[PDB]
RNA sequence: CCGAUAACGAACGAGACUCUGGCAUGCUAACUAGUUACGCGACCCCCGAGCGGUCGGCGUCCCCCAACUUCUUAGAGGGACAAGUGGCGUUCAGCCACCCGAGAUUGAGCAAUAACAGGUCUGUGAUGCCCUUAGAUGUCCGGGGCUGCACGCGCGCUACACUGACUGGCUCAGCGUGUGCCUACCCUACGCCGGCAGGCGCGGGUAACCCGUUGAACCCCAUUCGUGAUGGGGAUCGGGGAUUGCAAUUAUUCCCCAUGAACGAGGAAUUCCCAGUAAGUGCGGGUCAUAAGCUUGCGUUGAUUAAGUCCCUGCCCUUUGUACACACCGCC
């Protein structure tokens, strides 16, 4: 066996993150696993403002760099054993995946 | 037609409880109440001599609003604008020992208990007294 | 936990790693028809693809 | 001199402790997110790192 | 009917001139309980006209640096002052204000660019909207200047500014600067 | 009661070497004494056990000499040691609070000591320049030209 | 003011009207939907701006000989 | 006599100030954040809180209990969200529990007096740009 | 116009003036009586609260900065 | 863009585009967000309600042991197009008002050819040329300096007060950030000590899990002040105590007691700006062992006048004259 596994995904583009969300939960839907919905964590916007010129002469123009981090949480909590059934990862570049038991 | 402290003006209530503590002076009023400023951001000591009964009345009303607050949580609530002279104004908190000794004297009145976690909350005895003065200050509001 | 680093520092570090990798690849493989690098990294092990027009060199 | 005074003065903090990881310069450093990148080298690798401009 | 500040029903007041009959906004359509509204009146030309004039006076009463955003202090002093004029005259404070608006609105002005005789060159009569806008500002400034280095407060300073404007005694800075304008406009015809 | 002005009225008093206005509050009247500030005044009236709202002109003469002697010996009247001026004295080590022309001449004593030891602050004070180490580039010109 | 239609929006609108005159009417929302399957417009903002010009052109072509 | 589950929950927001009313079939009573409608910090602006209820008459409020809650915003923008939430909750009750002819006789009074009671103020903010100290203000440029 | 130097406390000639003609006109504030009787203004607040306890002067506003009073109805 | 049209077909820029804010009680979700309902308590009730009221007091993913997304968070989408009415208009291109509408001009980012002897070789293991290279113009170490002031210039913060200051009470945000390859240095809850600055232990958070329901400031309500260079103002300066660092003197910073300077709305001149603007007002980030009067962002409060013109200052198209072409700061 009895296990509960929390899976969290984090990437930079929402399209491939929604795709890696979709195909993983879809396979569990065929494999009769009770899947909690994708928990959309608030997006972490990494903003850095940097002076454009390298020398410090001009009309004092800056540059605002945004970097979007999107995290989604998927819960694979079926009453039976889960670890052996799900062995593949089928992951794509740009995403970081994680496996953690619900104990910690 | 019950009366709760949240159902009336807090400003009229907090003065009522400060005078209620004034007559029952079993509260531990320390020896430096006539000396210190209540905050770092305040230049002048308060005019009222029983500002200690004012602060005790103020924090007890706050504890009913929400418990679990500590010394830092109190000095955050009681913080205020600091002029800071020529520099642009900042925000600063109050005096830590002032809140600490008010809080310590409250258990001397046996109306607040330290929590299982950090901070403190009301006893049902203190909750009885806060609403006890709530009823009469509500009656004086209508009549 | 304290063993790992926050998501904020981890992704930035990966971008630092990619920039360091590509610059070295351009510098070492300047005359080798090198174009760019795409990394398909998995937590088990890292795997890197070097794009070039001539692979025999 | 010998190894005892060639690097004697401590450098645990300040601009002397931290230098750019790219151009090896102690000015314009962007220590946010531990980039430790030169003020101009950061823009140089901006696309490679993944920082895009939106507004 | 609306009982502004709980009293002073707006259905009794009147505008004595028809150039201002549709350019004052204390009508029953513009009858509001409180002179505070984030109604976005000034996002378009010919739209501040339907803004209640009590709202406009409230907005125009905050000026000169330390008081540009503070509106609660303004509405309260407006409330204090309106009871003051109602006490000092016995009648509707909006009628005190409306008489102040009409009697202080500069009926004509003058404006030119080239070389001028004394101040201006050619006399051009103002619009009724400009009549209301300038009267509101002149009343506000008279109260503002009267309360700078004296023990009197804003509400009482506004009271004498409105009252001396409403009756007319050449003590209101709102009519004194009005007549000073009318002299120059007539002389520069 | 807003009663009439007290008959035994000092319009301006004379405490030690200075005078205080009797037409204002007593706490803010003794602040006119050099060395006596607001925080000092609002702690010595509490420790001398007097009304506050009373004006300076209605202090009886025994109340006047009481407040003076309270400040004259602040070390022995429950006033905390961190409230004086010349605490941890350079001259004699004892903790003192001076409120008279003695303050002016102890500032003279400290200043002449810096001149004697010819420290940096002593020389800066000798030339009349700033001593707190701030920039002198564009300010302090009113006292020059 | 400032709502004159560019060459791109006008050119496609004229062409599709004279190619699918039978499948197009005068309702704006119906018009904006027909253009989806007869032309691949990458922008949702661009497609209903075309249809806004389509309704105008249909209102004139029903009465006079538009250049289309 | 004990009809269950007759309640709506209606919000209102302006300048990020959020107010969420818990409208229910019950005694005539109005409370926001467990506080009376009269007991509130801006007593100067309390007539804006009295403005909706006065304009509709307590007949329509006797059979309705309202429980608003606020989790952000400022002081006066808080009120302008609160008053909108209360009236919109009342007309939402009248929309789905009685005929909307009852909604019409109460909506027209709201819309004739102030549209903010039904359609919220959409202006929020404007970001500051690096040209100066504000969204539009620029620094004091000098030529000498 | 160099100084006002108003008396901080009353004397006999102004105590009776306050108590014989001040509660006669409608427009009364600490400000207005200050420019009439030439009094300080902090004393005026004390005197007004005295006259409220004496019961010859009605209250209207009672605000922390703008506290106003009025005369009772005449006739 | 319509139209004519020695032109025809085009290219880039503008537009279009991305992001941002605006309604979505439409869909999908949510114990790292909660809302209602229920069950426990605790208090005020009780003359009696008893589905009276409050609670950020405890619970119902402490997996059989509640429902849902209204509030929150973020994806899929929709939604606005001058769509409809009147008028103007070649009745075309298009323009104005208005109903309904969340919105009928939300702001940014990108940004054509060509050019400047504009700035950067003090950003780069980018670099040519010149210089130096052992008594080094390399590097290290100690100290000083970049602060230094008769003066002028520029960006700014604080005031001159009563629309205020002081004292106490009340009562609200959104950005956004946090423990280290090098590289030592996180953000802090709580409890005790100290009047304060600070100190000592018990934790938590690599973070919608803790700080933090970010109890900020402004303001709201009462007290004292009372038109004086005053309880405005905090400049200057003295004494003392603490933290950071090997190192605080030329004062790093902060706190406490003291003096309380000029300054009573600022000449000639001159900057920014059209709605969530200016301004008041604090809070993040950067700079950082120590830190903001700066800067980059966020938030609270929220107006006046204007919906125009080419007058002063410039810009774009056409016509025109030129003895200008380094182009009127020309030429002569
Ligand atoms: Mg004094």
């Amino acid at each position: 066996a009895i296990h509960r596994i929390r899976i969290t995904l984090t990437s930079r583009n929402v399209k491939s993150l929604e795709k890696v969300c979709a195909d993983l939960i879809r396979g569990a839907k065929e494999k009769n696993l009770k899947v909690k919905g994708p928990v959309r964590m608030p997006t972490k916007t990494l903003r850095i403002t940097t002076r454009k010129t390298p020398c410090g002469e001009g009309s004092k123009t800056w540059d605002r760099f945004q970097m979007r981090i999107h995290k989604r949480l998927i819960d694979l909590h079926s009453p039976s054993e889960i670890v052996k059934q799900i062995t593949s990862i089928s992951i794509e570049p740009g995403v970081e995946v994680e496996v953690t038991i619900a104990d910690a | 037609p019950g009366v709760t402290v949240k159902d009336v003006n807090q400003q009229e209530f907090v003065r009522a409880l400060a005078a209620f503590l004034k007559k029952s002076g079993k509260l531990k009023v320390p020896e430096w109440v006539d000396t210190v400023k209540l905050a770092k951001h305040k230049e002048l000591a308060p005019y009222d001599e029983n500002w200690f009964y004012t602060r005790a009345a103020s924090t007890a009303r706050h504890l009913y609003l929400r418990g679990g607050a500590g010394v830092g949580s109190m000095t955050k609530i009681y913080g205020g604008r600091q002029r800071n002279g020529v520099m642009p104004s900042h925000f600063s908190r109050g005096s830590k020992s002032v809140a600490r000794r008010v809080l310590q004297a409250l258990e001397g009145l046996k109306m607040v208990e330290k929590d299982q976690d950090g901070g403190r909350k009301l006893t049902p005895q203190g909750q009885r007294d806060l609403d006890r003065i709530a009823g009469q200050v509500a009656a004086a509001n209508k009549k | 936990m304290a063993v790992q680093i926050s998501k904020k520092r981890k992704f930035v570090a990966d971008g630092i790693f990619k920039a360091e990798l590509n610059e070295f690849l351009t510098r070492e493989l300047a005359e080798d028809g090198y174009s760019g690098v795409e990394v398909r990294v998995t937590p088990t092990r890292t795997e890197i693809i070097i794009l070039a027009t001539r692979t025999q060199n | 001199g010998h190894q005892q005074l060639y690097w004697s003065h401590p450098r645990k903090f300040g601009q002397g402790s931290r230098s750019c990881r790219v151009c090896s310069n102690r000015h314009g450093l962007i220590r946010k997110y531990g980039l430790n990148m030169c003020r101009q080298c950061f823009r140089q690798y901006a696309k490679d790192i993944g920082f895009i401009k939106l507004d | 009917d609306i009982k502004l500040f709980g009293k002073w029903s707006t259905d009794d007041v009147q505008i004595n001139d028809i150039s201002l009959q549709d350019y004052i906004a204390v009508k029953e359509k513009y009858a509001k309980y409180l002179p505070h509204s984030a109604g976005r009146y000034a996002a378009k030309r010919f739209r501040k006209a339907q803004c209640p004039i009590v709202e406009r006076l409230t907005n125009s009463m905050m000026m000169h640096g330390r008081n540009n955003g503070k509106k609660l202090m303004t509405v309260r002093i407006v409330k204090h002052a309106f009871e003051i004029i109602h006490l000092l005259t016995g009648e509707n404070p909006l009628q005190v204000l409306v008489n102040a608006i009409i009697n202080s609105g500069p009926r004509e002005d003058s404006t030119r660019i080239g070389r001028a005789g004394t101040v201006r060159r050619q006399a051009v009569d103002v619009s009724p909207l400009r009549r209301v806008n300038q009267a509101i500002w002149l009343l506000c400034t008279g109260a503002r200047e009267a309360a700078f280095r004296n023990i009197k407060t804003i509400a009482e300073c506004l009271a004498d500014e409105l009252i001396n404007a409403a009756k007319g005694s050449s003590n209101s800075y709102a009519i004194k600067k009005k007549d000073e304008l009318e002299r120059v406009a007539k002389s520069n015809r | 009661m807003s009663l009439v002005i007290p008959e035994k009225f000092q319009h301006i008093l004379r405490v030690l070497n200075t005078n205080i206005d009797g037409r204002r509050k007593i706490a803010f009247a003794i602040t006119a004494i050099k060395g006596v500030g607001r925080r000092y005044a609002h702690v010595v009236l509490r420790k001398a056990d007097i009304d506050l709202t009373k004006r300076a002109g209605e202090l009886t003469e025994d109340e006047v000499e009481r407040v003076i002697t309270i400040m004259q010996n602040p070390r022995q009247y429950k006033i905390p040691d961190w409230f004086l001026n010349r605490q941890k004295d350079v001259k004699d080590g004892k903790y003192s609070q001076v409120l008279a022309n003695g303050l002016d001449n102890k500032l003279r004593e400290d200043l002449e000591r810096l001149k004697k030891i010819r420290a940096h602050r002593g020389l800066r004070h000798f030339w009349g320049l700033r001593v707190r180490g701030q920039h002198t580039k564009t300010t302090g010109r009113r006292g020059r030209t | 003011m400032g709502r004159v239609r560019t060459k791109t929006v006008k050119k496609a609108a004229r062409v599709i009207i004279e190619k699918y005159y039978t499948r197009l009417g005068n309702d704006f929302h119906t018009n904006k939907r027909v253009c989806e399957e007869i032309a691949i417009i990458p922008s949702k903002k661009l497609r209903n701006k075309i249809a806004g010009y389509v309704t105008h052109l249909m209102k004139r072509i029903q009465r006079g000989p538009v250049r289309g | 006599s004990k009809g269950p589950l007759q309640s709506v929950q209606v919000f209102g927001r302006k300048k990020t100030a959020t107010a969420v009313a818990h409208c229910k079939r019950g005694n005539g009573l109005i409370k926001v954040n467990g506080r009376p409608l009269e007991m509130i910090e801006p007593r100067t602006l309390q007539y804006k809180l009295l403005e909706p209820v006065l304009l509709l008459g307590k007949e329509r409020f006797a059979g309705v209990d309202i429980r608003v809650r606020v989790k952000g915003g400022g002081h006066v923008a808080q009120i302008y969200a609160i008053r909108q939430s209360i009236s919109k909750a009342l007309v939402a009750y009248y929309q789905k529990y009685v005929d909307e002819a009852s909604k019409k006789e109460i909506k027209d009074i709201l819309i004739q007096y102030d549209r903010t009671l039904l359609v919220a103020d959409p202006r929020r903010c404007e970001s500051k740009k690096f040209g100066g100290p504000g969204a539009r203000a620029r620094y004091q440029k000098s030529y000498r | 116009r160099d100084k006002l130097n108003n008396l901080v406390l009353f004397d006999k000639a102004t105590y009776d003036k306050l108590c014989k003609e001040v509660p006669n006109y409608k427009l009364i504030t600490p400000a207005v009586v200050s420019e009439r009787l030439k009094i300080r203004g902090s004393l005026a607040r004390a005197a007004l609260q005295e006259l409220l306890s004496k019961g010859l002067i009605k209250l209207v506003s009672k605000h922390r900065a703008q506290v106003i009073y009025t005369r009772n109805t005449k006739g």
